[PDB]
RNA sequence: AAUAUGAAUUAAUGCGAAGUUGAAAUACAGUUACCGUAGGGGAACCUGCGGUGGGCUUAUAAAUAUCUUAAAUAUUCUUACA
RNA sequence: AGCGUUAAUCAUAAUGGUUUAAAGGAUCCGUAGAAUGAAUUAUAUAUAAUUUAGAGUUAAUAAAAUUAAUUAAAGAAUUAUAAUAGUAAAGAUGAAAUAAUAAUAAUAAUUAUAAGACUAAUAUAUGUGAAAAUAUUAAUUAAAUAUUAACUGACAUUGAGGGAUUAAAACUAGAGUAGCGAAACGGAUUCGAUACCCGUGUAGUUCUAGUAGUAAACUAUGAAUACAAUUAUUUAUAAUAUAUAUAUAAAUAAUAAAUGAAAAUGAAAGUAUUCCACCUGAAGAGUACGUUAGCAAUAAUGAAACUCAAAACAAUAGACG
């Protein structure tokens, strides 16, 4: 869900503000994907499944017995007295969800304000959902996927 | 509203009340039978 | 027991610090003499030495002999003694 | 021996090892590494002929400081 | 207190000045600070073990990991309320260090109040230099006290001479007692010897105490008389 | 300010302009007939004697119009053209009689700013 | 039926002019001020009832305190001693 | 070869706000919502089958005796009447008088009857209630906390319109009426005194049945969810080997960060998401007209013309009291 995603973004921002190292997130598929995307772009130092109490050392299979207590632990990242993941504003908010075609995404990438989105920035990452798979907006353009403009990290 | 600002409003309300008191018989005359 | 933590104050100080000095000797003697004269009529010689002692005390002046640093300490140690959280 | 459990600046959390006797206890391997780093920079400025200034306002510290 | 940027970014700020020409000459510290960089990564780092005990902080016991019946014979089939709450503050707040020896220490001084009256120097000599074999109590650098007993108890526990802790403690206590008795006898006999061979002690401990009391009493008496006089008048 | 609220009528208050001269009826001038011609006392603190006049326009509504210039020529019936200025010190007069046209004559011996009054070019 | 214009007489309100009567408010504004409401009064207002602080968090003592080698020992010590 | 001016149009700040400046509905309940809202997999934002983390249901085990409504009790005093004995003042105020005060024998005192209305300490409104509210006792009926066990399987959030409750005053009936007390009358005060003080003291305050639906109905701060750095206090829960030092929550008080016009807010006035209400210069005005509702007072709804370049808040330094 999108509300959840917004909440996790807010939590990430809060954690960046006070400089915590290792932070929990809810264990869902969309959320996991988002976390993986951040990790690959280079905003998170670590990403690992775990309990509500902490990250897991060994593998523990997730079932109806565990699922309520399961959690996604995430390492934050800092360099020269400045946090890497400064912001996590989402674009498609729950009330005004926005879905762009490939042309619109291209325009956004090339410095054009679209549907009241400030076009994407030098060291920024706009994530895009396309058939229940979160991608970079550039990646989506390359693959040519009309998708929901999810969120924005800087 | 500060107290000073409120005091103008209070004064206005008082004036209105006075006007209503004055125009009671007149109001009565106007109301009944029309 | 019920502890009572104050808020952050501008300055911990007692408004007036009492020294609690001893009462005057001459005054005491005078009171004793008065007490003696309550009994034994006006001026009987039971209080013959007491009157003399009073006179000796109150010869140069009516009273014989003529401050507590508590504010300085409170002022000094307020910032320490606070449970004021960090900056 | 760190300050106290109730006089805690949480900014210093990484440095502290655990609490005991109602007192935070400073991780001492960490202390060592930081001391070494500090010692090296002290040596370097002395080598370069820099002006080192030792500041110590507490009561007993004067003689050792001098 | 906000994380100060300007205490650790000193060389960068000076490097900029040097580039500009605001600074003609480089500082003495500049090269040194370049060589040895500051930390500048003021994070809250999480901790996963209590160092004293060796308990695990991070882990959660699952429903599948608790198959057998509970106290009051109910099988756990669900996560409880506490198993759902996100326990992140436990990872970050520093661990309360616990030792088995602390309890033994507490017990000993309850059992032996007058051992507290034996003065204790807390100013450490080189902690690395020592090397005590707790096969016996009497170590060289260390004095005889409840601590030594406790160390002996711990040694016994480790070696499994006494498998039970209580028995080991008792044994250590009994070892201590004999030593204490011997110490007591030594001093008395030394005193006797001194008395025999014409040694002269100017002030004995009891005499000293009496003298100390006397001054206090004298102080009290004058004050008390004044107070009585005050009361009278 | 919620998205739904915005949809059902909410936003910034659009401001452009409000009519300075309503009685003029959305046009540059209107012809009028002077009724009376006054000398008004201004607001405090500035003081003078302002040569205003009352004018019934052709559209019907009556208006207090200012008369500029040092001296003027206006009776109780003169044909006068009104424009939408405002005499700032006199309250309740939101108009100017335009001075070259009508029975109102051009202001005499005017050298500077002649078109602002009626004044023709003197022609050597 | 609705709308528009007119109406003797009449009410409110605005702007100007600073005249008269008091002095209600701002300080403990010389009866704490204001909310709701009711009654009274030339006029501000006054009085009852409950409410509010946008007035009192403006907050700052009934006082007494202890014994171990005072020194040939501590106090000195400049990478020495061990 | 136009330049001025007037009349117009577009641009020129919502890349806004509502504790204190315009602006949170008195409070909750709940309908619509073309408002928003968990998990996993598979179908070609939906369907389908599975989940239990939200939201509920019922037990069990601990606690708590509070809030409603109703019925039954208690208490210090107050006034009035009467008796007793007793003597000249009493009562009041800044100081005085007027009065159902007193030489018809008072006031004070001691008794004895009656009447209403209030609830000292404990008390912190701590707590409890949706908010108005709510502390003498008891009973009845209703509702209420936490943790476990089991079950339901997103059933939720918010909520236009709507609905219900809503202090004090007011009103309509019928009781009641000690004390207090608008008004009125009288005495003071004062230049005056339609006041502040004193005295008589009617409505009212009290109960029963209603009407009405407003208050500085205020935390001047709508509800919900996720999240973020410390400390100290209590409160409850669990374990500990009943009294210890521990783990949880909850509240209260200081703060970090952050936000902020600042004052300051501090788990919200922070970081975010959702839904509703409301604001768009000051006067005129919550006025007029109109409509609806009310026994009425009134309540809600709610304009325009006319006139200004003002008007407002936080804080600063003075002067002043
Ligand atoms: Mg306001
Ligand atoms: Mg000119
Ligand atoms: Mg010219
Ligand atoms: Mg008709
Ligand atoms: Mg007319
Ligand atoms: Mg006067
Ligand atoms: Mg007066
Ligand atoms: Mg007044
Ligand atoms: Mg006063
Ligand atoms: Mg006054
Ligand atoms: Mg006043
Ligand atoms: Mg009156
Ligand atoms: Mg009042
Ligand atoms: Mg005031
Ligand atoms: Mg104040
Ligand atoms: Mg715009
Ligand atoms: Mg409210
Ligand atoms: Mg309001
Ligand atoms: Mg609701
Ligand atoms: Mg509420
Ligand atoms: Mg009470
Ligand atoms: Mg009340
Ligand atoms: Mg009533
Ligand atoms: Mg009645
Ligand atoms: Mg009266
Ligand atoms: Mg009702
Ligand atoms: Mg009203
Ligand atoms: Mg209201
Ligand atoms: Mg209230
Ligand atoms: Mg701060
Ligand atoms: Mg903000
Ligand atoms: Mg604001
Ligand atoms: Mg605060
Ligand atoms: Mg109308
Ligand atoms: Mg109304």
């Amino acid at each position: 869900s999108l509300v959840k995603l917004a909440n996790t973004c807010a939590h990430l921002q809060n954690c960046s503000k006070v400089r915590v190292a290792l932070t929990s997130i809810p264990y869902t598929k969309l959320q996991l994907q988002f976390a993986y995307n951040l990790y690959q772009q280079g905003f998170l130092s670590s990403l690992q499944k775990g309990s509500t109490m902490g990250p897991d050392k060994d593998f523990v299979e997730v079932t109806p017995d565990n699922i309520s207590t399961r959690r996604l632990w995430v390492g934050l990242k800092y360099r020269d007295n400045k946090p890497v993941l400064s912001s996590c504003k989402l674009i498609s908010k729950p009330n005004s969800r926005i879905h762009l075609p490939m042309e619109d995404m291209k325009k956004l990438c090339s410095g054009v304000t679209i549907r009241n989105i400030k076009p994407l920035q030098p060291g920024e990452l706009i994530l895009v959902r396309a058939h229940n798979n979160i991608m970079d907006i550039n990646e989506a353009i390359s693959k040519k996927l009309d998708g929901e403009v999810l969120c924005r990290v800087k | 509203d500060s107290v000073m600002r409120k005091r103008k409003k209070k004064m206005k309300k008082h004036k209105l009340r006075k006007r209503r008191k004055r125009e009671k018989a007149e109001r009565r005359k106007l109301s009944q039978g029309r | 027991p019920p502890v009572y933590r104050l808020p952050p104050l501008p300055r911990l100080k007692v408004k007036k610090p009492i020294i609690r000095q001893e009462a005057n000797k001459c005054l005491v003697l005078m009171s004793n003499l008065l007490q003696c004269w309550s009994s034994y009529g006006h001026m009987s010689p039971k209080c013959a030495g007491l009157v003399t002692e009073l006179k000796s005390c109150t010869s140069e002046s009516a009273l014989g002999k003529r401050k507590s640093n508590i504010n300085y300490h409170a002022a000094r140690l307020y910032d320490r003694i606070n449970g004021k959280p960090h900056d | 021996l760190g300050q106290s459990t109730s006089l805690w600046r949480s900014s210093t959390q990484s440095y502290i090892y655990g609490e005991y006797k109602g007192i935070h206890i400073i991780d001492l391997n960490q202390t060592l590494s930081y001391l070494k780093r500090a010692a090296k920079v002290v040596e370097g400025v002395s080598e370069s002929g820099g002006i080192i200034l030792f500041l110590g306002t507490r009561q007993g510290q004067k003689r050792g400081l001098e | 207190m906000k994380i100060q940027t300007n205490a650790v970014n000193v060389l960068q700020r000076t490097s900029a000045y040097l580039k500009s020409g605001l600074l003609k000459e480089t500082p003495a510290w500049y090269n040194v600070v370049a060589s040895i960089p500051p930390s500048t990564k003021f994070t809250r780092e999480p901790r996963f073990k209590n160092p004293s005990n060796g308990h695990i902080i991070g882990k959660l016991v699952d429903v599948t990991e608790q198959p057998h019946a509970n106290n009051k014979g109910l099988y756990k089939t669900r996560p409880n309320s506490s198993d759902k709450r996100v326990g992140v503050k436990r990872l970050y707040r520093p661990p309360k260090l616990t030792y088995v020896e602390d309890r033994l220490r507490s017990l000993f001084y309850k059992q032996h109040p007058w051992e507290l009256s034996r003065p204790k120097i807390l100013v450490e000599n080189e902690i690395g230099d020592e090397n005590y074999d707790w096969s016996h109590m009497l170590q060289i650098g260390r004095p005889l006290d409840g601590e030594s007993v406790i160390q002996r108890t711990m040694y016994l526990i480790k070696t499994k001479q006494y498998g039970d802790m209580v028995e080991a403690y008792d044994h250590a206590r009994y070892e201590f007692y004999a030593l204490r008795m011997q110490e007591e006898t030594e001093q008395q006999v030394a005193l006797e010897e001194a008395e025999m061979f014409g040694s002269l002690f100017g002030v004995s401990a009891i005499e000293h105490g009496i003298q100390k009391e006397q001054e206090v009493l004298d102080v009290w008496e004058k004050k008390v008389v004044e107070e009585t006089e005050l009361m009278a008048a | 300010a919620t998205l739904n609220q915005i949809k059902r009528g909410s936003g910034p208050p659009r401001r452009k302009k409000i009519s300075t001269a309503p009685q003029l009826d959305q046009c540059p001038q209107r012809k009028g007939v002077v009724l009376r011609v006054m000398v008004l006392k201004p607001k405090k603190p500035n003081s003078a004697q302002r040569k205003a006049c009352r004018v019934r326009l052709t559209n019907g509504n009556v208006v207090s119009a200012y008369i500029p210039g040092e001296g003027h020529d206006a009776q109780e019936h003169s044909i006068v053209y009104v424009r939408g200025g405002r005499c700032q010190d006199l309250p309740g007069v939101k108009y100017h009689v335009i001075r070259g046209a009508g029975d109102l004559s051009g202001v005499v011996n005017r050298i500077s700013s002649r078109s602002k009054y009626g004044a023709k070019k003197p022609s050597k």
